[PDB]
């Protein structure tokens, strides 16, 4: 998962293109840095390699993920809840949340995740969306 | 002191320095500096001299 | 939250076209403005306007 030049989306501030690892040592203790340039606004992330996977940044999903979404998405308190079910970092549990700003949140970062998984051509994309929205 | 302020009732390690940062006070504080100060006078020109 | 490196770009309009266009002369500003979570070491950097 944690490579050079790899593709693993975070699971709030979306996808990174990892460019390099660093051993930025913190008192001595080589720590295995990982960047992250993830471009929303490119802020820059420096993680530990180890403490990724205790904070869950994942690899993309596959065509079976977004067959996954699709399938939730073919059957259309609560609203606390629900933006709480984004932090999962399920990617079942994301297409849940789609079936006023927290679907806004939900829609995009699925699109993100629709065209990472195939690279099927981004935002514009979000009308392939549009049409698995009647399902 | 806003910053300081608002890391609080943000999240934890959900936020960015983007959010945090707030240059209202700076831009307001530079503008209310150069006028309205005794100091910041109208350009007197005569001549060169 | 760690800031460093303030940054200066060139101007927006010229001299005599500010002067008579009425607003003032002026440059945009930049910094590195860098927030780390240190409960386990988690740097985010920018280039905050």
């Amino acid at each position: 998962i944690f490579k050079v030049g790899d593709t693993v989306v975070y699971p709030h501030h979306g996808a990174a293109l990892v460019e390099a690892i660093e051993t930025r040592t913190i008192k001595g203790e080589q720590k295995e840095y990982l960047v992250l340039k993830v471009a929303q606004g490119d802020l820059t992330v420096r993680v530990p390699a180890e403490n990724a996977e205790y904070v869950g940044v994942r690899d993309v999903v596959g065509q079976e993920g977004l067959d996954k979404v699709f399938q939730v998405l073919r059957a259309p308190r609560r609203y606390k809840a629900n933006l709480e079910k984004l932090a999962s970092g399920d990617v079942n549990k994301v297409a849940e949340v789609v079936r006023k700003r927290m679907l806004a949140k939900a829609r995009q970062i699925l699109v993100g995740e629709l065209a990472l998984a195939e690279s099927t051509d981004d935002a514009k994309a979000e009308t392939i969306l549009d049409e698995v929205l009647a399902a | 002191r806003v910053v300081r302020e608002r890391m609080t009732t943000q999240d934890v390690e959900a936020i960015t320095p983007q959010t945090l940062i707030n240059i209202r006070p700076v831009v307001a504080a530079i503008k209310e500096f150069f006028g309205t100060s005794q100091l910041s006078q109208f350009m007197d020109q005569n001549n060169p001299l | 939250l760690s800031f460093s490196d303030p940054r200066f770009d060139d101007v927006k309009a010229p001299v005599d076209e500010c002067k008579d266009k009425d607003m003032t002369y002026a440059a945009p500003l930049f910094v590195t403005a860098e927030f780390i979570n240190n409960n386990t070491g988690e740097i985010k950097s920018q280039t905050v306007f």
